[PDB]
């Protein structure tokens, strides 16, 4: 998918029908650090075991 | 954006895309050679035509 | 949730 915007938030949605949703962990991976990428966005990436799953 | 389209097209050939996104420069460059080397394989006499 | 119960 595509990583999006509508002016404040973040989501990522599917390239041929516009579905936004959660970045989390599991539709995102990771790989390197953040100053090789030229135009790399500061936002939040969720995990989605700690909402109240810890037990 | 242009290097957005690249990294789908490196994508469809199986290789990932922050292979792309990392060797950024490195690729610009040589598809920048590759093109000047068809134009002036192009100028000169050996007829390709 | 089956194994993450401590
Ligand atoms: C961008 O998206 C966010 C999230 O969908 C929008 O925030 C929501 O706005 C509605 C108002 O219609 C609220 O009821 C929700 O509670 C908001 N969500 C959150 C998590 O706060 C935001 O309004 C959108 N911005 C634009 C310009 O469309
Ligand atoms: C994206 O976020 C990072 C931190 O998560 C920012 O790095 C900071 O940059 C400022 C000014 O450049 C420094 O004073 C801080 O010390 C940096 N933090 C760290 C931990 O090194 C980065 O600048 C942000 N990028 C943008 C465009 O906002
Ligand atoms: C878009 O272009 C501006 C300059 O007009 C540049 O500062 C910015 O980093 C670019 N955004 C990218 C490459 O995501």
């Amino acid at each position: 998918g595509v990583f999006v915007s509508n002016g404040t938030h973040w989501f990522v949605t599917q390239r041929n029908f516009y579905e936004p949703q959660i970045i989390t962990t599991d539709n995102t991976f990771v790989s390197g650090n953040c100053d090789v990428v030229i135009g790399i966005v500061n936002n939040t990436v969720y995990d989605p075991l700690q909402p109240e799953l810890d037990s | 954006p242009f290097a957005m389209q690249m990294a789908y097209r490196f994508n469809g050939i199986g290789v990932t895309q922050n292979v792309l996104y990392e060797n950024q420069k490195l690729i610009a460059n040589q598809f920048n050679s590759a093109i000047g080397k068809i134009q002036d394989s192009l100028s000169s006499t050996a007829s390709a035509l």
